[PDB]
C-alpha cells in the first residue's frame, strides 16, 4: 500500500507556526465529504499542543519547535470520518523524525587534567587523556564529534612543541626529548575541544603534566 | 493549576513607552504560547509568543506599537507599547494556549487584564445589543467575509469588570463550566449560539472567535439583557 | 484509500531546483528494496523536464519555474517496482496545481473613454461604461479582479461628485444635478483599476464627458 | 535538432563567451557550462526564462553566466584571468526525459582560452591499453552515495566534445554498439566493453550528481 513517509523536520525551527508538514487525502472525498482528525502523543496527549491537522483539508500542522535531545520521534495516526462518524479508512501511520542541529557545544569532563611523566621517556610515549562530551549526535552528523588540539605549552623550556594530542582520542603523548624535573617541573597545556570534528565551535581546559624523577 | 497574573491598571503619558507584564505560574513557563488581546469601548489580537524560543506572530496592525518579549529566568511575558496614544487606553489580558485533542489551540486561560489610560477575516456579529425574558429562546449570528473551519470557530462569555471566559469550542462543544442550554452550530461562513430558555445567569457580552491562518479576530460583540 | 494530496505550487518559484514537492513511499519496502518512477507530461513527455522523482528515495521533484497561465495543471502517475521490474502498488495518481501569483497588471481596453448626456438628467441616471482587463485568475482568487474608482473629475463646478462608478461594472452614472451645457461643456475624469478587488495595483485612464441640449 | 553554437586575451582582463542556441524555444531549458584543461568541470548552469542559477562553489568569484532572451544566447564572462583558467569551456543543454533528474546530452563544440564540499569522484586506471578481443572493464569511486538514476560515461576523442556514452548507469545512448555495458550502485560504478574494438579508443569520464554541483571522474584514456 502506498503509506505517508516519514516526515523529517531540523529541531529548533523558527517556522512560520503552525508549519505545514504534509497534507492527509483521502480519495473518498470526490463523493463525500471527508473529516480528518489524529492521534498520538504530541496530539492528543502530551507533550500538550506539538501538533494538529485541519479538520477539512487534512493538513498536517506543527505548531511549536521541536527538541531532538528531548524527543527524537513521534507516532501519530491519521483518520478519515465521513460527517455521520464512519470510519472511511484504515488509520494511517504517520511518523515524525526530530534531525539534529549543532545547538550543544562540546564539554570538558572536568575543569582542570593532571598527569605526570618521567623525564627519561621516548617520544610516542602516552602521558594522560583528556574528554570532552557533545550532547549532539555523532552518528549521522559530525555536530557531536570533537576534536582535540593543543592550542599553547607554558613554559616554552626547552622547546614549545614538546607534547602532541590524538584527534580523536585525547591522549596526550611526548613527541619530543629533553624533560627534565630539576629543569622545568611542570607544564601547562591549554587543550581545546572542537566540535564537527574540528569545523564547529571551541571549548577550552587545561591539562597540567608534572615531570618526575 | 495554570495562571496568569496582570497587575491591573497602570498610568502614563503620551508619546511615551510602557512594559506590562504577565507572570506564569502551574506549568512549565517556556513550552506554551502566550497571546495578547487589546479590549475597548471590542476585542483584538495582538500576537503572540513562544518563551522557549523568542518566536512571535504579530497582527500587522499592532506591528508598529507591539514588541513581545519574554523573562524565562521568572517566567514572565512582557509587552512593551511604543509611542502611546489615546488610541491605545485600553485593557489588555494575555492568555495562554490551548486546547489538546488534535486541532489547533485556542486560548482558554486568561489574566485578569491591566488598564491603561493615556487583510484578516472579519467577523459581523449580529445583533450588537440584544434583551430577551426567561423561559425565552435566544439566538445570535456570527459571519466571516471568508470561510472558517468548524475546529477554529469559538464563543466567549465575558460579564463587565472580569476577564473573557471560553464558552463553545470548536462550534459546538460546551467549554467546562458551561450548562446544556447553550448550543453551538454553523458551518463556512455562517455560525450562530443558541440558548433554549433564556436565564437571570446568561445576561453578559458574547463574542465569537476565528483563526484561519493569522490573525485571530473576534467579532464586535453580543450584549444580551 | 489514502492517497497524495493534490500539490498546490505557486507559479514563478526561485527554487531552489529542483524543489522537494512529496515523497511517495510503498509500505513494501521494510521486505524488499522499492524503486519509484513517474509518468505524465512534464515528466516524460512535453513539456519537458519539468518534474521527475529520486528512483529510491521516492521523492518528487520540480526542476524549473512554473506558469499558470500556460499550463494550470498537471496529471502525473507515481510507480513503485521491485529490483527485477515487477510492479508491487496499482500507479498513484498525482495532481500539481499551479495557483495563480498576480504577475499581469490591469490594462483598460483603451487610454481615453468618451461619452455624452443631457443637462436635464436625473440622479442615478447612465451615462457611459469603461473597462479594464487583467489576464490573472478572476475566480479562485482576486488577482484579475478589478475594482474601479474615480481619482478625481475637473473641473469641478458646480461642485466636486457629480459622478459617481460602480467598482465591479465600470458604468459611470450621474448623482447630482445640476449641469449646464453653457456652464460647464465637458468633464474629465480620472478613472483608476485596481486588481485584487481593490487591494492590488492601478491603471489610470480618462473618461470626457460632454454635457449636450 | 537540438544545437549550441559557440564561436585569446592577456592575464586579467575578462572575456564573455557565448552559446547561441536553436530548435527548440531557448527559455525553458537549463542550459550548463563546463571546463576542461589537458578533466573536466561544472561552472554551473542558468534557466533563461527567469534569469535563476546555480554555481559550483569553486567558480562562484571568476563565473557570471547571463542570457539575452532576444537572440537566444547564453554568456559566461570569465573575470581576472589567469594561466589556470587557460582551457576548454562547453556549453551543454538538458537533459534526457523519462522522469528522473535531466542529465546534459547535447553540446556545444567548445570554445578554446588561451591566457599568456562536493561528491568526488576518484577514477582508475587513469590510463590504460588494451587489444581487440580482449575484455576491457573501468571504474569510478565516489567519496559519496550516488543514485543509479544519476550516474553516467562520456567518451571523448582528442579535438571533439565529449559525447553521452551511458546513461543511468545502464542504458546506451543512441549512437552507442552493443558491446557496452555499464553497472554499478551506491558508490562504485563500471563501465564493461565484451570485447575491445580500434573504434573504442578515447578517455572515458564518469559523472555524478546528487546535489549539486555536477562532477566528473579524471578520466580513463583508453589506447
Ligand atoms: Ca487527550
Ligand atoms: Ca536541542
Ligand atoms: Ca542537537
Ligand atoms: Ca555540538
Ligand atoms: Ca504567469
Ligand atoms: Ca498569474
Ligand atoms: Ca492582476
Ligand atoms: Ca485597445
Amino acid at each position: 500500500d502506498w503509506v505517508v513517509a516519514p516526515i523529517s523536520v531540523p529541531e529548533n525551527g523558527k517556522g512560520p507556526f503552525p508549519q505545514r508538514l504534509n497534507q492527509l487525502k483521502s480519495n473518498k472525498d470526490r463523493d463525500t465529504k471527508i473529516f480528518y482528525s489524529i492521534t498520538g502523543p504530541g496530539a492528543d496527549s502530551p507533550p500538550e499542543g506539538v501538533f494538529a491537522v485541519e479538520k477539512e483539508t487534512g493538513w498536517l500542522l506543527l505548531n511549536k519547535p521541536l527538541d531532538r535531545e528531548e524527543i527524537a520521534k513521534y507516532e501519530l495516526f491519521g483518520h478519515a470520518v465521513s460527517e455521520n462518524g464512519a470510519s472511511v479508512e484504515d488509520p494511517m501511520n504517520i511518523s515524525i523524525i526530530v534531525t539534529d542541529q549543532n545547538d550543544h557545544k562540546p564539554k570538558f569532563t572536568q575543569d582542570t587534567f593532571r598527569g605526570s611523566v618521567l623525564e627519561g621517556v621516548l617520544p610516542g610515549t602516552s602521558v594522560m587523556q583528556v574528554t570532552a562530551t557533545d550532547e549532539d549526535d555523532a552518528i549521522y552528523t559530525y555536530n557531536g564529534v570533537v576534536a582535540y588540539s593543543i592550542h599553547s605549552q607554558e613554559p616554552k623550556d626547552p622547546h614549545d612543541l614538546m607534547f602532541t594530542i590524538h584527534r580523536s582520542t585525547g591522549t596526550i603523548s611526548v613527541i619530543s626529548s629533553g624533560l627534565d624535573r630539576e629543569k622545568v617541573p611542570e607544564y601547562t597545556l591549554t587543550i581545546q575541544a572542537t566540535d564537527m570534528d574540528g569545523d564547529g565551535s571551541t571549548t577550552t581546559a587545561v591539562a597540567v603534566v608534572e615531570i618526575l624523577d | 493549576q495554570v495562571q496568569l497574573q496582570q497587575p491591573g491598571t497602570e498610568l502614563v503619558k503620551p508619546g511615551a513607552s510602557v512594559k506590562l507584564s504577565c507572570k506564569a505560574s502551574g506549568y512549565t513557563f517556556t513550552r506554551y504560547w502566550i497571546n495578547w488581546v487589546k479590549q475597548r469601548p471590542g476585542l483584538e489580537w495582538i500576537g503572540n509568543i513562544y518563551p522557549g524560543s523568542n518566536i512571535t506572530n504579530y497582527n500587522e496592525k499592532f506591528k508598529n506599537k507591539a514588541t513581545l518579549t519574554v523573562d524565562t529566568s521568572s517566567n514572565t511575558a512582557y509587552m512593551q507599547l511604543s509611542s502611546l496614544t489615546s488610541d491605545d487606553s485600553a485593557v489588555y489580558y494575555c492568555a495562554r494556549e490551548g486546547i489538546y485533542d488534535g486541532y489547533f489551540p485556542l486560548f482558554p486561560y486568561w489574566g485578569q487584564g491591566t488598564l491603561v489610560t493615556v487583510i484578516e477575516n472579519v467577523l459581523t456579529q449580529s445583533p450588537a445589543i440584544m434583551a430577551a425574558s426567561p423561559g425565552e429562546k435566544v439566538t445570535m449570528t456570527c459571519s466571516a467575509s471568508s470561510s472558517v473551519s468548524s475546529g477554529n470557530f469559538h464563543w466567549y462569555q465575558q460579564k463587565p469588570g472580569t476577564s473573557p471566559k471560553l464558552w463553545i469550542y470548536r462550534t459546538s462543544n460546551l467549554a467546562s463550566g458551561v450548562p446544556a442550554r447553550f448550543s453551538g452550530s454553523g458551518s463556512g461562513t455562517s455560525y450562530s449560539l443558541t440558548i433554549s430558555s433564556m436565564e437571570a445567569e446568561d445576561a453578559a457580552t458574547y463574542y465569537c472567535q476565528q483563526w484561519s491562518g493569522y490573525p485571530w479576530t473576534f467579532g464586535g460583540g453580543t450584549k444580551l439583557e
